[PDB]
């Protein structure tokens, strides 16, 4: 399972 | 397709700066932990350092070699339909504001967890975490 | 693990800093396996291998920081060698030396003579 | 094969 939390927007 | 294979290795801890002096050597910083692959009676060890893992953003990542290449799907104009799961304020000035159970048109699918939606007249961003297929 | 996988290899384009104990960091042109790909956004890499040579004596175990020979075996040296440090001791090639400790991180203590101490197992051959 | 010149002494 991933982070619960979205990624980032792209840098 | 390859085939995983687990080698249990010993495991060492650095205790001092080691640089390199020849190309098959490895660089160590102090308290780096490593793997030991081979040891030689010389007082040389062929060591592995540890490898780090985890989830990282898809984003942050290019292809070794086709960087211009891009991996995403195509959009798809006409729209699937998703609802939100969980409510998200928009950030960024190109960001969707969804409450819960709000429905929406997907209309691409980006691989970086940031899809790009249809609310009504409105086009944007949001995360794909927060929705779900209709 | 899986019975089966393709491993892709991505480099990084940005750094980034973990936010929690799951995530990995990243710096700017760090070559990445990917193992798992998330439709969240979110890709389970591990960094690529990164091996070589390395002197064992620099290493420790994980877990905390660790006898007379009066009778030494023979060995003679294969190759010239002259001493660095005050402990360590010039040899020239065919001479004959007693080894006091075969010591794992490639300087064998020895003995020529009135004289002993460090010189390069890999410089020393049985006799 | 290990390199061709003796490791550093100890630390």
């Amino acid at each position: 399972q991933p982070p619960s939390n979205p990624p980032p927007r792209p840098p | 397709l390859g085939s995983p294979e687990f080698i249990i290795l010993q495991t060492y801890r650095a205790i001092a700066d080691y640089e390199k002096t020849s190309g098959s050597e490895m660089a160590l910083s102090t308290g780096d932990v490593v793997e030991v692959v081979e040891k030689s009676e010389s007082g040389w060890w062929f060591c592995q350092m540890k490898a780090k893992r985890g989830w990282i953003p898809a984003s942050f990542l290019e292809p070794l070699d086709s960087p211009d290449e891009t991996e995403d799907p195509e959009p798809n104009y006409a729209g699937e339909p998703y609802v939100a799961i969980k409510a998200y304020t928009a950030v960024e000035g190109d960001e969707v504001s969804l409450l819960e159970g709000e429905a929406v048109e997907v209309i691409h699918k980006l691989l970086d967890g940031w899809w790009v939606i249809r609310k009504d007249d409105v086009t944007g961003y949001f995360p794909s975490m927060y929705l779900q297929k209709s």
